[PDB]
């Protein structure tokens, strides 16, 4: 009997391009699909009806693409997701979130004095970051949350950017500022910026408090010590007088240490002290070493020049206590294994402030032969054998660098838990893929895996694969399969659409052992480098041997993508002196995306439907196959 | 970058006068220091005149000091050097220079040069 | 000699925290996919380093933000005027125009000029230049003191200009600073009137004119700023909350059974998914469920045609009499079930058709033959004493829910329903039982009339104003009350609804089992409706327009229950009374503040420290005791403190001092500033460990004059702990001027500054009678008068010297008569070159300029345009010394009084 079987995404969006995958197993002859959108709990309104034809010549393989209008308390909204094949229906009710896509601030500077302009531009882009037209309200509110002024905007024909201005008058409040925006279609996802009000002047030199290492050892007899670098914003040194004293953070309370007050000198732009590792214990009420373990140091520093002139405060905050120099980390490692294949661990070692660490060796205990080095991006790729066993996986990893003793190694402990499989068949579908900084322009060769009984694996001669990326369904396809291949390669070619990652899952359907339909799935997160999709690139037009006079003529090379509009700033340096916060960078466009992101795991589940659910897919077929409804719209907390 | 091409040399008698005209390449607003050099047959360059880069403060050499009078058209780019009441000492290769300003007597702060004009100041 | 400043010096001006705010568009053709744009930009005046930032948008590649580009402006010699952000009108203050030498090994002679403004009192007037000639060493820094006194608030502007000597190299500074007045800002309450166009106002308008800020407090010629908040007032209304689907559980029914048997297992299910759509309870109850049961109610719809009789009626068989009750009950499910559900209207309206033709007696009665089997689904028809005008109001609903979806089907449709409406409306105030008054009460509420009689005996027959109850069997009561509902419901009723829901959820019905139709299906009807139409707000929706006379237009603001402009602000910069034009219903707040420049205590300076500095002349040329004495204003002694010294032009420490001084114990001067040479050093940092707030901590240290200059500025003593530049506190020392301040006069917060001429110094024999008649015959010359001297009230600020006005030899704009006394004054100065002597005679002329006080009070003010020329006595004119002079002053008096000035 033919079963027909529908893929979405877990979550739909509103006016943005969803795609649904149609699939007709094991069956002969044309089936016309008739895919309708309508809303929940009702069923009155067709939100889309698109129709199709599931040809034997695609091996009854297509795809239908939506769209859900934004016609529209504080509860989820559900649409009913429903396609005939012929005359058999199969539907899945689907949780929609009231998303139209995102919305960046940015402003010229990071603080302004009253009586000033603040020039400030919103991007209007969707959830694949390509520009949109849509309508944009936004407001701007003083430190009491009062709008001072609203704005209605039209971004139709704008190329995704909306310019905007305001005049700070001189009767005002001091203090933080906020830029508030969000889609008139969508009016419960706000974006926010801040910029500061305050009064001041532009210094004339920036202050650098850089501590020799990005952490404090709590058993470091040294102490922590700090350099202190003072230099023109025209590249000079500073000759001046440092007031450095340091002070300890435990969550949002800070506690000064008085005792660590020091005045350095400052000569040749540079100046060191140290937090004597006494006066910490002693201003900290001289409690067990270990309690200050997990608590921050911060370092303040002000700098002043011996002509008095100008003077300038820096802060470095945020220096934790640590017993190592290192943290595991198995957020990118599947929690589910298949047993009697090997699993994959993504070991993430990071600094303490959370950068990526290179080159540090890793290794399972208990084994003491399978040990690997983190790349540039902090990842470890440990493949360890798995009994074919339905007992629980701990692992345990730790550190193994050498120039560090085993007291201050780190270390941390995951558990897999066995993939379960329908009818206790032991049929399971494994994806195997080398972990290294990818890279579009690059093929990945995605191998598929078949450990399962030869009495029934002449049946399979198909995988269906599926390609999550930022949310949505980027490409679906088929994998073919021979009888015999236990093992065939799929050559996916990486173009910068798979930026800044993606899902492959990919699924085989048979009947089996007691004639049971069954779906075996699996899935695997793939990491590529973060970049622009696109590029660009600001530098010198012109040779520049000559160091720029005020008042000189500049050449300036823009190079970026054909047809791309670039929208400039130029700041005095001495502004980030002051503040240097709420500023736009790719690499918080990146953190929006995958805060965004629609799967919850980067590896299988506890069976088939929870691999579709943790890829952010749903799952149903007029056999009963079905995945677990979802009703929330962020992710299971751990 | 800027080059300068001298002209208004030429042959002349002892008693007599005769001013060098200096043309710029570039615009010769905002550069500093424009000077004259001399370099007789059988002598080294030696320094003869600059000028501001407004033309109110002028810098001669001793044995020119009363003689000859430089002066600039920031405008048209050019630098002229008037020559009265010539001695028979004054045959050199006369150059043009365009400057930075500082220490504008000496030739070490002049990065763009001329190709020099002749002007032979015949004892007959 | 040589002004150097001669450079013709252009002073940098461009100085913008940001600029480069432009759009450009990649339209040249591609090379690998990249495009390349030339761009000319002109960098700005600012010696810094700029940082440059490109985002860029692509309809094919998104949103990308590159990487920040550097570019440093810079020279090897400029000035850097270190500029603070305010300054306090009339205050004086230190500024610091910082001059950098970047040259290797060439040390630099300077002349740095500061260029005088009549809006500053400084040591530049109009008549003076303040130049001075420095020494910088290579890679090297000196800061220059300029001592000035800001007169005029607003945005006011320093430049400071220099050249070096013996190059061609020359730069300027231009930098504005705010000129703020000496009050500080306060905020007041305009006005707070509460909007409600029903309630005030006239016609559904409500006009309220708004005063204009009524401050009385503000400092004379300063802006204020008046906030307009217009913010709507949200109200909620208390809703009954809807019954827990967990406890409705059991409703889901899978029908069978024969055509009344069929219809019992299908009500449960259509009114469950009826009541749980209609309050969206499917997320809290499962959500994978409802299509199982919208299966069943397909299921109930298909197997009860089979027992749809061919003449479109209703009976339990094929074989079996049909049903008055049975059809209208079919019709009663089927109509609620179309909302879900639907596949054929013509059997609604086919049931509809039979129930008028047969079942329809023009009295408007509907007889029932009663070939229902069950007697369960019947409810409270079943044993009824008015059996029969509690059946015409059953059948009359049935037709109401189907006749939105039959009204062209069945054409006669309406004439049933009035004749079964003419029927309740006459025996509806001889019922006794509380179940046909609930039937019926919602029965000529839908759609219909009840009469002011027949709703007040629908009102007064619920006992205890909460409940319909009869002797019987409870659900009989349950699905009176559930009748009740939904008329109170029909009727747009709310102030009796309250008490009659709460009483049903109270009863903790929940539908299901025996003989439980009619119960099952009328309280998740009515319940149901209840979550349908609910009052939880009280529909705000004010058009509330402002109309200002600041401006040529009218703001308008729709304020809905929508939350997108619950509360909009409009500032309005003019203080003006406008006028607030507010119409529609709901309530809404407004408020008026106005921020302002209150006067009050100027007492902002030295706040945290006490600061004493005396310059005494104590014993190469000069030398003099400079000391300083500070103390901290707190509970505890002050931690790290700065002492930032600067020196009185053309004196320097003596060395030997200070590295005494650095020897101390809880002091601290650096070796930079110790290896500093004697001269151009006219700064200096003396750290403190601590400074005591119980005594007052004195260090003191000589000065010598290696430079002798005709003008000497004040120094500067500033204290400050390192954690707050801004609770500081500066001294001014100067050696012949009151506590080291430039010399100005001040009346009323007005300043205008007295470093000019003392006066006219013409002498009085290069003088000639042609040529005090000249000058005094100009129309500038307001006042000429023949003074005597009267008295002189000295006084360190200023000397007053009264006159008598002797004669009038040219009366200006100040009426003053022969007899009558005005006050000159003059800076203390001014004293030994005036040589004024009390019972002499003066002439004396000025400006009208130099008016101070006002008509009754009017002071002069010897300036550098008054004539003060000593009169000598009539004996005194026998002298062939003064002959001369009298000559002419007796000339010019005989010349002014008898022909005055022509032209
Ligand atoms: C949903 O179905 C659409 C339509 O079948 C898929 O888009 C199509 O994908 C094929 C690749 O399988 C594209 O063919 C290739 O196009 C490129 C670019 O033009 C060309 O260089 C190649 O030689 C090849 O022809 C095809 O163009 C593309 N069509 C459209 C209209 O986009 C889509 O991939 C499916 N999506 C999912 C998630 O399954
Ligand atoms: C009014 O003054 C108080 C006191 O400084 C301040 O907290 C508040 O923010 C002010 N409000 C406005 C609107 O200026």
């Amino acid at each position: 009997s033919p079963m027909y079987s529908i893929i979405t995404p877990n979550i739909l969006r509103l006016e943005s391009e969803e795609t649904m995958v149609l699939e007709a197993h094991d069956a002969q002859g044309d089936v016309p699909v008739t895919v309708t959108v309508h809303d929940f709990p009702g069923k009155k309104l067709v939100l889309s009806s698109e129709k199709t034809v599931l040809t034997p010549a695609t091996n009854h393989m297509g795809n239908v693409t939506f769209t859900i209008p934004a016609n529209r308390k504080g509860r989820n909204k559900f649409v009913t997701v429903q396609a005939t094949f012929g005359t058999q229906v199969v539907e899945k009710v689907v949780l929609v979130s009231l998303q139209s896509g995102y919305l960046f601030i940015q402003t010229d500077k990071t603080i302004y004095t009253p009586g000033s302009t603040v020039l400030y531009r919103i991007f209007t882009v969707n959830h694949k970051l390509l520009p949109v037209g849509r309508t944009v309200m936004v407001n701007i509110e003083n430190p009491e949350g009062i709008p001072v002024k609203q704005d209605s905007l039209s971004s139709q024909n704008q190329l995704g950017v909306l310019p905007l201005s305001w005049d700070i008058p001189e009767l005002v409040n001091m203090g933080q500022w906020k830029i508030r925006a969000y889609y008139e279609n969508s009016p419960q996802q706000v974006f926010s910026t801040e910029f500061e009000v305050k009064e001041y002047v532009l210094p004339s030199f920036e202050v650098i408090v850089e501590p020799t290492e990005k952490f404090y050892y709590i058993y470091n007899e040294k102490g922590l010590e700090v350099t202190i670098t003072a230099r023109f914003l025209y590249g000079k040194k500073v000759e001046g007088t440092a007031f450095v004293i340091f002070g300890i953070q435990d969550g949002e309370q800070r506690i000064s240490l008085p005792e660590s007050l020091k005045r350095i000198p400052i000569e040749d732009g540079s100046g060191e002290v140290v937090l004597s590792r006494k006066v910490l214990l002693d201003g900290v009420q001289n409690p067990r070493a270990e309690d200050l373990v997990g608590k921050s140091l911060y370092v303040s520093a002000t700098v002043i020049l011996h002509s008095g002139s100008d003077m300038v405060q820096a802060e470095r905050s945020g220096i934790p206590i640590v017993t190592s120099p290192y943290q595991i980390h198995f957020t990118k490692t599947p929690k589910y294994f298949k047993p009697g294949m090997p699993f994959d661990l993504m070991v993430f070692v990071t600094n303490p402030d959370g950068s990526p660490a290179y080159r540090v060796p890793v290794a399972v205990q208990g084994e003491e032969t399978v040990q690997s080095l983190t790349q540039g991006d902090g990842v470890a790729k440990l493949s360890i054998n798995t009994h074919p066993s339905q007992k629980p996986l701990s692992i345990t990893v730790r550190t193994k660098k050498q120039e560090i003793s085993e007291a201050e190694q780190a270390t941390r402990t995951m558990q897999a838990l066995p993939y379960s499989t329908v009818g206790n068949s032991n049929n399971y579908l494994h994806l195997s893929v080398l972990r290294t900084e990818l890279r579009p322009g690059e093929t990945l060769n995605v191998n598929f895996l078949l450990r399962m009984d030869r009495a029934h694996e002449a049946k399979i001669r198909y995988y269906t694969y599926l390609i999550m990326n930022k949310g949505r369904l980027l490409k679906a396809g088929r994998q073919v399969r021979e009888p015999g291949q236990d093992l065939v390669v799929l050559p996916l070619s990486i173009t910068t659409d798979f930026i800044p990652s993606f899902r492959l899952v990919a699924y085989y359907t048979l009947i089996g052992a007691s004639g049971q339909r069954e779906v075996v799935a699996d899935s695997v997160w793939v990491d590529v480098k973060d970049s622009c999709v696109g590029s660009l690139v600001v530098k010198s037009g012109q040779s520049e041997d000559r160091q720029p006079v005020p008042g000189q003529q500049m050449t300036l090379k823009i190079e970026g993508d054909h047809g791309a509009r670039v929208v400039l700033v130029a700041v005095d340096k001495g502004v980030f002196v002051l503040n240097k916060k709420n500023k736009l960078t790719q690499s918080k466009i990146w953190d929006v995306v995958e805060k965004a992101d629609i799967g919850c795991t980067p590896g299988s589940g506890k069976d088939y439907a929870g691999v579709f659910s943790d890829a952010g897919l749903t799952f149903t077929s007029s056999s009963g196959q079905q995945t677990a409804q979802r009703a929330e719209l962020q992710c299971p907390q751990p | 970058q800027v080059q300068l091409v001298e002209t208004g040399g030429g042959l002349v008698q002892a008693g007599g006068s005769l001013r060098l005209s200096c043309a710029a390449s570039g615009s010769i607003f905002s550069l500093n220091a424009m000077g004259w050099f001399r370099q007789a047959p059988g002598k080294e360059r030696e320094f003869v005149a600059t000028i501001n880069r407004s033309g109110g403060r002028t810098y001669y050499a001793d044995s020119v000091k009363g003689r000859f009078t430089i002066s600039r058209d920031n405008g048209k780019n050019m630098v002229y050097l008037q020559m009265h009441s010539l001695k028979p000492e004054d045959t050199a290769i006369y150059y043009c220079a365009a400057g930075t300003g500082w220490s504008p007597q000496t030739d070490n702060e002049y990065n763009y040069w001329g190709q020099g004009t002749q002007v032979t100041v015949s004892s007959h | 000699e040589d002004i150097i400043a001669e450079e013709n010096i252009v002073s940098r001006s461009e100085f913008p925290e940001s600029w480069l705010w432009n759009v450009e568009d990649l339209k040249e053709p591609p090379k690998n996919g990249i495009s390349t744009k030339l761009m000319n930009i002109f960098l700005k005046d600012s010696i810094t380093t700029w940082e440059i930032l490109a985002v860029s948008m692509s309809d094919k590649k998104g949103i990308c933000v590159a990487d920040p580009f550097e570019v440093t402006v810079m020279q090897d010699f400029f000035i850097d005027l270190r500029l603070p952000y305010s300054v306090v009108r009339n205050e004086q203050v230190e500024i610091r125009a910082v001059l950098y030498n970047y040259r290797q090994n060439q040390e630099l002679k300077v002349r740095v000029e500061l260029l005088h403004n009549p809006a500053f009192c400084s040591l530049a007037t109009t008549k003076r230049r303040h130049q001075q000639t420095v020494t910088i060493p290579p890679k090297s820094s000196l800061s220059v003191p300029y001592v000035i006194v800001p007169l005029k608030t607003g945005l006011q502007e320093v430049e400071v200009k220099a050249a070096v000597y013996h190059h061609f190299i020359s730069d300027g500074v231009r930098k504005s600073l705010k000129v703020v007045p000496e009050g500080i800002r306060m905020n007041k309450t305009v006005a707070v009137r509460t909007l409600d166009p029903e309630r005030l106002g006239r016609e559904g308008v409500q006009k309220e004119d708004i005063p204009p800020a009524d401050l009385s407090d503000q400092v004379p010629d300063t802006e204020s700023e008046t906030r307009i908040l217009l913010q709507g007032t949200p109200v909620a209304q208390m809703t009954e909350d809807a019954v827990d689907a967990e406890r409705l559980k059991h409703l889901i029914v899978t029908p069978s059974g024969c055509g009344e048997e069929n219809m019992i297992g299908m009500t449960p299910t259509v009114i469950a998914v009826h009541y749980l759509d209609e309050t969206e309870q499917w997320e809290k109850f499962g959500l994978e469920k409802r299509q199982g049961a919208l299966e069943l109610i397909k299921k109930g719809y298909t197997q009860q045609l089979a027992f749809r009789q061919p003449s479109s009626a209703f009976a339990a068989f094929v074989k079996r009499a049909p049903s008055t009750w049975l059809t209208a009950y079919v019709v009663k499910v089927f109509s609620l079930a179309v909302n879900l559900i639907a596949i054929d209207s013509q059997v609604l309206c086919g049931a509809v058709k039979w129930l008028i033709l047969e079942k329809q007696k023009p009295d408007g009665v509907f007889q029932e033959d009663a070939p229902v089997i069950h007697q369960e689904m019947i409810g409270g028809l079943r044993n009824n004493n008015e059996k029969d005008m509690a059946l015409t109001a059953f059948v009359l609903i049935s037709l109401q829910e189907a006749k939105d979806i039959c009204e062209e089907q069945v054409n006669s449709l309406p004439g049933s329903i009035t004749k079964a409406g003419d029927f309740l409306e006459a025996n509806y105030m001889n019922l006794q039982r509380s179940y046909t008054v609930a039937i019926a009460g919602y029965a000529l509420a839908q759609m219909g009339r009840l009469k002011g009689p027949l709703l007040n005996k629908f009102l007064t027959t619920a006992k205890d104003k909460n409940r319909w109850e009869d002797p019987g069997k409870q659900l009989y009561n349950v699905e009176a009350t559930s009748y009740a509902l939904l008329a109170l419901l029909q009727l747009k009723d709310f102030d009796f609804v309250p008490p009659v829901v709460r009483w049903l959820n109270e009863q903790r019905y929940y539908g299901g089992g025996y003989g439980s139709t009619q119960a099952t299906f009328m309280v998740f009807q009515a319940l149901a409706q209840y979550q349908k139409d609910a009052p939880d707000h009280q529909e705000l929706n004010l058009d509330v327009s402002l109309q200002l006379p600041s401006r040529s237009s009218k703001i308008t603001h729709r304020i809905h229950w929508e939350s997108a402009s619950l509360l909009r602000s409009e500032e309005t910069k003019e203080n003006e009374g406008f006028t607030v034009t507010a119409e529609g219903k709901g309530q809404g707040t407004l408020s008026v503040v106005t921020m302002y420049h209150a006067k009050a205590k100027d007492q902002l300076t030295c706040n945290k420290f006490d600061l004493k500095v005396t310059i005494k002349p104590a014993p190469n040329k000069n030398t003099m005791i400079l000391e300083i004495c500070t103390r901290y204003r707190g509970d505890q002694d002050a931690t790290m403190s700065i002492l930032d010294i600067s020196m009185m032009t053309g004196f320097a420490p003596d060395t030997d001092d200070l590295k005494q001084l650095a020897n101390g114990v809880d002091r601290y001067i650096s070796k930079y500033e110790l290896d500093k040479a004697f001269s151009d050093r006219n700064t200096l940092i003396i750290y403190l460990d601590k400074v005591s707030h119980s005594e007052d901590d004195c260090l003191a240290f000589k000065v010598h004059q290696y430079f002798n200059v005709e003008l000497i500025q004040p120094g500067a003593v500033k204290v400050y702990a390192y954690y707050n530049l801004e609770e500081s506190c500066t001294r001014f020392y100067h050696p012949e001027k009151e506590d080291g301040k430039l010399n100005k006069l001040c009346r009323d917060e007005l300043c205008r500054c007295a470093e000019e001429n003392c006066f006219i110094q013409k002498s009085d024999d290069k003088v000639t009678l042609e040529e005090r008649l000249d000058k005094a015959c100009e129309p500038g010359v307001d006042y000429v008068y023949k003074t005597r001297l009267v008295k002189v009230q000295l006084s360190n600020d200023f000397d007053e010297y009264i006159m008598a006005i002797e004669q009038t030899i040219k009366s200006g704009s100040d009426e003053v008569q022969v007899g009558q006394q005005r006050t000159f004054i003059s800076p203390i100065k001014c004293r030994e070159a005036l040589k004024l002597e009390e019972k002499k005679h003066y002439l004396m002329w000025g400006l009208s300029s130099d008016f101070w006080g006002e008509k009754p009070n009017l002071s002069y003010i010897i300036g550098k345009d008054t004539w003060v020329e000593h009169w000598p006595e009539e004996d005194e004119c026998q002298d062939e010394e003064n002959q001369k002079q009298c000559q002419d002053l007796g000339a010019f008096t005989e010349s002014m009084v008898v022909f005055g000035c022509p032209n």
